[PDB]
């Protein structure tokens, strides 16, 4: 659960994986209680918000 | 003794509680708004445990889908609007324990002294989901003030708090319990769900 924190803000992050919206679904959850320009970087998609 | 619930059940109880649900509503509203009218509101909240309480002794050794659980929820069908705005009293200032303290809030709070402003505040619980305008407004009412910007975000979450340490808890004793002897019960379901 380390090694791991470095995909995370890659731009490729759900790459072999069907849903490649992931990083969306937790900004919009995760993105009132927290920063919506917070979570708007350990999940990459820097400004793409 | 069971000859002597029966008596109750078929006396001029339900219309005196429905009442009692009513005023408890508006007061609890009313006296919130404001500072110095505090100490009056704890021993308001005791009364709401010592009348919900004997509810419970009504319901004890009760049948599941009895006579008796029948009218705990229809008193309730009328008795309504007063029951959820209880309820909803409560959910607000919990859910406020949890905002104030969210890594977002932290972030509207500029200030050394450690206070927000009304503003803010406003800002604050609006740019987060829920807390619907007119309820924004009510609790920059509840709030104090001084500068109208010494709004100590702290002592107001931990405030109402301990005084409802209960009431909160034995109203949800009184929805479960309910919601296990009068099983399929459309009416009460939607309690439970506020
Ligand atoms: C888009 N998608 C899915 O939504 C899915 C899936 N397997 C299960 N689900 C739900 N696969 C392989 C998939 O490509």
């Amino acid at each position: 659960g380390q090694w791991d924190r470095l995909v995370l803000n890659t731009p490729s992050f759900p790459s072999n994986y069907w849903d490649k919206f992931v990083k969306r679904k937790v900004l919009d959850k995760h993105g009132d209680i927290f920063g919506r320009e917070r979570i708007a970087e350990l999940l990459g998609m820097d400004l793409a918000s | 003794c069971t000859g002597n619930q029966q008596s109750l059940a078929h006396s001029r109880l339900w219309d005196a509680v429905v009442g009692f649900l009513h005023v408890f509503a508006h007061m609890m509203m009313k006296l919130a708004q404001d500072s110095s009218q505090i100490e009056l509101l704890k021993e308001l909240l005791d009364l709401q445990k010592d009348m919900v309480v004997m509810l419970l002794s009504l319901l004890e050794g009760n049948v599941v889908n009895g006579m008796i659980a029948r009218q705990m929820v229809d008193m309730l069908v009328e008795s309504s609007s007063n029951v959820e705005m209880i309820l909803k009293f409560f959910d607000m200032f919990l859910k406020l324990k949890d905002i104030v303290g969210s890594e977002a809030f932290q972030d509207y709070v500029t200030d050394p002294r450690g206070l927000i402003s009304k503003k803010d505040f406003q800002k604050a619980m609006d740019s987060q989901k829920q807390f619907t305008g007119p309820e924004i407004q009510f609790l920059l009412s509840c709030s104090e003030a001084d500068e109208n910007e010494m709004i100590n975000f702290e002592e107001f979450a931990n405030r109402f708090q301990e005084p409802a340490r209960d009431i909160g808890f034995n109203v949800a004793v009184l929805l479960t319990n309910l919601s296990e002897h009068v099983p399929h019960d459309p009416r009460l379901r939607n309690f439970l769900e506020l």
